[PDB]
């Protein structure tokens, strides 16, 4: 028994409707869907038993195929709180669940006012690349002594404002902001203070 | 709690021919519970190398067993089967008849 | 009812035998042990469909299980397990093959030597003047560095209250020596507040990092402070 | 062969 | 012609602290082929037919692992059933289970079985539709509700209609000279299979006997 999950990765935008697949050549008597946040226990979303059956939980719609060899996971109006690994599992003949390798879903925020900028913060100093659009990717560092983080989404819910940012720093005293995000595809309207 | 008393059949593997080699069979079946005691008797006395089948059961959940021993029939010698179950207060002896 | 796995973080020097606890009061007949490597799926270790019976999963070498009671299913990580550092997950189901309910998980980190254990050094970085004037927003940057293992929980605290809005901790730490196998870690978090909030000197922003390290029982022979489970903090007050 | 699956009544 | 593969399990509790008995027997028609006994040193599923001896160690390893799981399941069942019926620990009790499949002349799935009996009385049974259950009494309604909610019939249908039939087909081909054999009553003596139209008795040579 084998479960193949497609796609392996999906990076969509907040608001978009998406579908993830889970297929086999063998019939499964029952199927399960899970969602897992890194370093946390997987949360069971549903159990499907009848072919053709459609179930709804929160913003999710599950569908068990007619022959019971496949299932889909539809998310309507995706929120950044749908981020995570989605796992399908099915009834194993030997007393266990058969697991698929998963779909890593990243729901990116809609940055309405993209204002890319590189700033310098004091304590030892750090370089902050913030306000860039959800399409810009932060590239990893070229030197061992230079550390660069990956993009993280920030939510100021009272002001209904969201932002992406990376943090870069080095041990070197001669290290500067203009030459900090060299590996990254920095946007043109990027602000730099003298 | 439904108990059932055993049906007993004492018979030979092939049609018995005096002096020839055969097998003396005692087929106990239709009984409940499982615990049963079967002895093959040669002139009242026990037979030493009595063997038996694996405990299985029929559709109605009643158990069956075949107890068999290799023997030379011959006239005059009387063969019988001693059977004990919980549905009997004294073991019953069923006689072999050609 | 529920499924529990204690503790959340486990720490051991290579060569030591370790028992991972799994308990459930859900009246579930079947229990399972999986391991997961970062950015990876679940891998079945061992499983039990019923009390007094167990059976090997797909990765059973160097592990051992017991099922004496319906409620517990202990996993032993033996010295024969080649790659023992993983996230370990336990689950139970009413009967085997049915829907499983997962425990919270245990992060086990196995070290070459205990002298590789270091607590984090926590530092708060005050907002950039140009950010304040350019956007009218103020981002505080926290930087936990040089910790081993990556058994940390960072939190932001404003005026003694834990904040989640305007916060963003990195999902994963970062190696300081990528070539070194037991390389120390670094982790950043950001807290973005309104420029008036940062400007207010009545405001106090603190960055707490709980570290899980050496236990009471462990032998420390080094000159530096025994790197035990502890909290390291860094703060900053509002400036005009 | 027998079932690879077991369940209590 | 029509063939069948059946599995028969008996489990008997012993007064007080005495561990219970467990007998597992397997048949293809009227020929037993495997056994597992609790009161045996081997503690292994054992062949009882020549044609099954040709199977590898992996087969015997699995069949032993799967029976020790069934045995532990029925041991728990004895303890559960005592409670369901509010019975004592001194009186001896019996749990019986049967499962299997019948195939037609085309060696294709005909019908499936999966039923239990407690103390010689029917307890619970999978119906011919293989979707629903027959609960004899109020004690067996606790079982039916557990098996319904946990979708057991669907998994059992899968094994009976498929796996079970595939094994029956493998045994029939392997046991060609034994199982596909048709005898030949003498006028009714030394005939095989047992079905004929005193109770039909085994001769002990593989064939059966009947009296008018």
């Amino acid at each position: 028994q084998l479960l193949e999950q497609s796609p392996q990765f999906l990076s969509i935008q907040e608001g978009e409707n998406l579908t993830v697949y889970c297929n086999s050549s063998s019939v499964f008597s029952s199927l399960q869907w899970y969602r897992q946040e890194p370093g946390e226990g997987p949360v069971l979303l549903v159990t499907v038993v009848t072919g053709g059956e459609v179930k709804k939980l929160k913003r999710l719609t599950f569908q068990f195929g007619d022959a019971r060899k496949d299932s889909s996971l539809h998310i309507t109006a995706a929120q950044p709180g749908d981020t995570g690994l989605y796992l399908c599992a099915g009834a194993g003949s030997q007393g266990n669940l058969i697991f698929g390798k998963g779909t890593k879903l990243s729901v990116k925020p809609n940055i309405q006012n993209p204002d890319p900028a590189v700033y310098q913060l004091r304590d030892k100093s750090v370089c902050l690349f913030t306000d860039f659009d959800s399409q810009t990717n932060v590239s990893q560092s070229k030197d061992s002594d230079v550390y660069i983080t990956d993009k993280t989404v920030l939510d100021m819910r009272s002001m209904d404002f969201k932002s992406n940012s990376a943090v870069a720093w080095s041990n070197k005293s001669d290290f500067a902001c203009a030459n900090a995000f060299n590996n990254s595809i920095i946007p043109e309207d990027t602000f730099f203070p003298s | 709690m439904i108990q059932r008393t055993p049906k007993i059949q004492v018979y030979s593997r092939h049609p018995a021919e005096n002096g020839k080699s055969n097998f003396l069979n005692c087929y106990v079946s239709g009984f409940h519970p499982s615990d049963i005691e079967v002895d093959l008797l040669k002139n009242g006395e026990r037979i030493e190398k009595v063997e038996h089948s694996d405990l299985s059961f029929s559709k109605d959940w009643s158990f069956y067993l075949l107890y068999y021993t290799e023997f030379t029939p011959t006239e005059k010698d009387e063969y019988a089967c001693r059977v004990n179950h919980v549905t009997l207060s004294q073991p019953k002896i069923v006689k072999w008849d050609r | 009812g529920g499924i529990t796995q204690s503790p959340k973080y486990l720490f051991r020097k290579e060569g030591q035998n370790v028992t991972l606890s799994c308990e459930q009061n859900l009246n579930h007949d079947a229990m399972y042990w999986y391991r997961q490597d970062p950015g990876q799926g679940l891998r079945l270790i061992y499983y039990s469909q019923i009390v007094n019976d167990f059976q090997k999963g797909d990765i059973a070498e160097g592990y051992s299980v017991s099922r004496e009671k319906k409620e517990s299913f202990p996993l032993t990580v033996t010295s024969a397990q080649k790659n023992p550092t993983a996230f370990y997950l336990c689950a139970s189901s009413s009967r085997s093959s049915y829907e499983q309910y997962f425990g919270p998980g245990t992060r086990l980190t196995v070290t070459e030597d205990l002298k590789n254990v270091f607590p984090p050094e926590v530092a708060v970085f005050e907002p950039s003047e140009a950010e304040i004037s350019h956007t009218q927003k103020a981002t505080l940057v926290c930087l936990a560095t040089g910790f081993y293992p990556d058994h940390v929980e960072l939190s932001w605290w404003v005026n003694g209250k834990e904040v989640h809005s305007g916060v963003s901790t990195d999902p994963q730490p970062l190696k300081e020596q990528p070539a070194l196998n037991d390389s120390r870690y670094s982790l950043s978090s950001r807290l973005r507040v309104s420029a008036t909030f940062w400007q207010n000197p009545r405001n106090h922003f603190r960055c707490q990092v709980q570290f899980y390290g050496l236990s009471e029982n462990d032998e420390w022979t080094q000159d530096r402070a025994k790197p035990v489970t502890q909290i390291v903090s860094a703060e900053a007050w509002g400036r005009a | 062969g027998i079932l690879g699956l077991v369940f209590t009544l | 012609g029509s063939h069948s593969m059946r599995y028969f399990f008996t489990s008997v509790s012993r007064p007080g602290r005495g561990e219970p008995r467990f007998i597992a027997v397997g048949y293809v028609d009227d020929t037993q082929f495997v056994r597992f006994d609790s009161d045996a040193a081997s503690q292994r599923m054992e062949p009882r037919a020549p044609w099954i001896e040709q199977e590898g160690p992996e087969y015997w390893d699995g069949e032993t692992r799967k029976v020790k799981a069934h045995s532990q399941t029925h041991r728990v069942d004895l303890g559960t059933l005592r409670g369901y019926y509010n019975q004592s620990e001194a009186g001896s009790h019996t749990v019986q289970r049967m499962y299997g499949c019948d195939v037609g002349s085309d060696w294709r799935f005909l019908r499936g079985y999966h039923q239990y009996a407690y103390d010689g009385k029917d307890y619970i049974a999978l119906k011919e539709d293989l979707r629903s259950w027959t609960a004899a009494d109020m004690a067996a309604q606790t079982t039916k509700h557990k098996w319904e909610a946990a979708h057991v019939a669907e998994q059992l249908r899968a094994y009976l209609e498929g796996t079970c039939v595939e094994w029956l087909r493998r045994y029939l081909e392997n046991g060609k000279e034994t199982l596909q054999r048709t005898d030949a009553p003498k006028t009714a003596l030394s005939f095989y299979p047992a079905e004929i139209t005193v109770e039909t008795r085994p001769a002990g040579d593989g064939t059966f006997q009947k009296w008018a």
